[PDB]
């Protein structure tokens, strides 16, 4: 178990980890997340009392080093931060859990949530698609926009998440233009899985980063590329049945643990309606299929 | 975007654009069999490609053959459709590709888009004009090269004949409108209507017959005139 101290908490803030979320008043004496399970990634994530606009935060993983939190009241933010000193580090930590001035990381022994959601993200992949390498976490904000966004400008802030776009030449092959708009096994199977993400794992593990950035921060773009990783594998024929079944269960737990009242902007009907019961894999989402009937039916 | 009543005369400047038309693509007739089930049987039909400022029609002939063991055949249209305006375009020189293509009716937007995907200069755009090009088929000597194909075949004809040398494109593409819809409303009448004098004939290279200025005038008067009673009809008004 893990912590991320931090150096004080001078500004009203709503402090998340994960899917848990404190309220934390002006100077009052907060000093760290404690008991963080090692072996998954994180996110720590941050809303001024002041501004609930810009929700902002930092994904991590405690294996890549030590990290803790300040606020800087030049940028006006809660920067994280690395400590290269391991033993000034050790001492911060054992003094503030000696004063007891940490949370603690509240989870419940059966709660399979957080895996569920990030059973496939790795801070490697991460920090490619947030790009900036003198950093070993990354930082996420409600305004970032994407790659494929930009298309249609500052190229240091962007979401580097890979491009997918149903109407274009790397999606066609020229002479299957019907064949292969109707079904997407192509590619899908042969440019998506094979050419660029490699394997099946990295290509659910940024469906899965996008998603809880669409969550977490209510990123717009990273809700448009959950959706259209989504919609990719329904709209192809042929998908190896391990990545259905994975998928119906990635997809369960992300339905599962969205905030009920933003089901309006994080869900989109087209989308959703065509991958449950138009889509060639109408029938394979079973659990996805029944969660989203029995929650938000009306969406449908 | 969407061509309609405001940016109507867009399709007179010196832009190149093309009107897609796929209502005649795929021709069935229905029938009974033996069994008492009903069956189609596939007809000749065309896409009808137009250019609004010239008249030049590129009438491309869609032989039965193209269906044979084909499942889905209405989507299969679109995608044929598609598929044959992109290589009509293809075929064209440069400096005669359309900077605009305007399709009649929504469905064929993905299939041209995704058709050409090599052209990214081409604006695919919808119109939501209730234009009357279904009724081409209407148009006799349009009819019979349909008909009698027995191939695929790509003819090309001047939808205006040689109205063009005395007015300008604006007028006759509503002449060519106004001429289809009274052919879409009430065919036989508007035939009638176009061929009652035996003298005023049609030529050889030509579509329409060839009336003189004060014909077309009255001709136009007479269209109107048949438009406007079926609309009564039609709505009890």
């Amino acid at each position: 178990m893990n912590t991320v101290p931090f150096t004080s908490a001078p500004i009203e803030v709503t402090i998340g980890i994960d899917q848990y979320s404190f309220n934390v008043k002006e100077n009052q004496p907060f000093h760290g997340i404690k008991d963080i399970p090692i072996g998954h990634v994180h996110v720590i994530h941050f809303q001024h009392a002041d501004n609930s606009s810009m929700r902002y935060g930092y994904w991590f993983d405690c294996r890549m080093g030590n990290f803790y939190i300040q606020y800087d009241p030049k940028d006006g933010l809660y920067k994280m931060m690395e400590e290269r000193d391991g033993a000034k580090f050790e001492n911060i930590v054992h003094n503030f859990k000696e004063r007891q001035m940490m949370v603690s990381y509240p989870k419940i022994d059966e709660d399979d949530t957080w895996y569920n959601l990030t059973e496939f993200v790795q801070m490697d992949k991460i920090r490619k698609i947030v790009r900036k390498d003198e950093n070993q976490f990354s930082y996420v904000d409600s305004s970032m926009t994407t790659v494929q966004e930009n298309e249609l400008s500052d190229p240091a802030h962007s979401l580097n998440y890979t491009v997918i776009n149903f109407k274009s030449r790397e999606a066609i092959r020229p002479g299957h233009e019907m064949e292969d708009f109707l079904d997407k096994s192509y590619y899908l199977n042969t440019v998506m899985l094979q050419g660029i993400f490699k394997n099946s794992s990295n290509y659910f593990g940024e469906l899965q980063f996008a998603f809880l950035n669409a969550m977490f921060f209510g990123n717009y773009g990273s809700s448009l590329q959950w959706h259209a990783m989504i919609e990719l594998i329904c709209s192809s024929a042929t998908v190896p049945k391990h990545m259905l079944d994975k998928l119906d269960e990635i997809l369960y737990y992300q339905i599962k643990t969205l905030p009920e009242q933003y089901s309006d902007i994080l869900l989109n009907e087209r989308v959703w309606n065509i991958c449950l019961y138009s889509s060639f894999q109408k029938n394979s989402l079973h659990n996805t299929e029944k969660i989203m009937e029995n929650k938000y039916p009306e969406l449908l | 975007g969407a061509m309609n009543s405001s940016n109507y005369a867009e399709l007179f400047n010196n832009d190149i654009k093309l009107f897609v038309d796929d209502t005649n693509v795929y021709r069935v007739t229905v029938h009974k069999t033996f069994e008492g089930n009903v069956a189609t049987k596939a007809i000749n039909g065309c896409i009808f490609t137009l250019n609004p400022k010239t008249g030049h029609l590129f009438l491309k002939i869609i032989h039965t053959s193209v269906w044979a063991g084909q499942k889905r055949l209405s989507q299969l249209a679109k995608w044929k459709t598609a598929e044959e305006v992109s290589a009509l375009v293809r075929s064209l020189p440069k400096e005669e590709q359309p900077k605009q293509i305007i399709v009649t009716r929504k469905a064929m937007l993905d299939p041209l888009e995704v058709h050409m995907l090599d052209f990214p200069n081409i604006a695919i755009r919808p119109t939501e004009l209730r234009l009357p090009f279904s009724a081409a088929m209407s148009i006799d000597k349009l009819s019979d090269v349909v008909m009698k194909a027995t191939e695929p075949q790509m003819v090309l004809f001047n939808i205006y004949d040689d109205w063009l040398d005395r007015i300008s494109s604006y007028t006759a593409f509503s002449r060519l409108t106004l001429l289809l819809r009274a052919l879409k409303t009430n065919e036989e009448s508007a035939k009638m209507i176009l061929l009652s004098d035996p003298t005023i004939t049609i030529k050889s290279y030509h579509l329409w017959p060839s009336f003189t200025d004060e014909q077309w005038i009255t001709i136009e008067s007479q269209m109107r005139d048949l438009i406007l009673t079926e609309y009564g009809r039609k709505y009890n008004v």
